[PDB]
């Protein structure tokens, strides 16, 4: 849930400060890349898969968005097309339809 | 006892006997004479004739209805006017 994600955000920030202190790097200027380097050094792992190795990232990157429940505390879904089951897909379809209507009213490099 | 050459006679046009014969055979088929000849080569018992005629009428009506339905619904084949939805 959103509160859980916020708690993970705080925990990750605190762990980032711990890592910055451990490596002696200025926590204020301590970046994600620096965190990456330090964690790699501190937890030497020899797995071939980049996914099977340890990780300490922001919760945003870490967790799967898992579609974010889609209904707030009240229980009202956020997306008006929510009950379709493919809310983002149908939102994009609706947007493209609107753009096509607008264009209709007015009037070897890629793939 | 009728006059000769007045019945089922077609004058060949410019000697295209092939075309004239094709026209004559078309005439015979349209009037059903070929049907009669090839059916009368043997005797169809009255029960079989009744069954065959009923089947032919049913198939004719079914085909007419199917063709009418297909023609009626063909107009909807036009490209989708609301594509993307």
């Amino acid at each position: 849930t959103e509160d859980f994600i916020k708690k993970q955000i705080e925990e990750f920030n605190i762990g980032k400060r711990h890592l910055a202190n451990m490596m002696g790097e200025d926590p204020e200027t301590f970046t994600q890349e620096d965190i990456d380097r330090a964690i790699a050094y501190l937890f030497p792992s020899g797995l071939f898969e980049k996914r099977a190795r340890p990780v300490m990232k922001h919760p945003e990157q870490i967790f799967p968005r898992q579609r974010a429940i889609q209904w707030g505390e009240d229980g009202r879904p956020f997306h008006y097309l929510f009950y379709t089951g493919k809310q983002s897909y149908y939102s994009l379809m609706h947007d493209v339809y609107g753009m096509l209507l607008n264009l209709e009213k007015h009037q070897i490099g890629s793939r | 006892k009728h006059l000769k050459f007045i019945a089922r006679t077609v004058m060949v046009q410019e000697g295209n006997v092939e075309s004239a014969y094709r026209t004559l055979n078309r005439i015979l088929t349209m009037d059903g004479l070929i049907e009669d000849i090839k059916h009368r080569r043997y005797y169809e018992k009255p029960c079989r004739r009744r069954q065959r005629e009923s089947y032919e009428r049913c198939r004719r009506i079914y085909n007419m209805e199917m063709a009418r339905k297909i023609n009626f619904l063909m107009r909807k084949n036009r490209a989708d006017p609301w594509q993307g939805c």
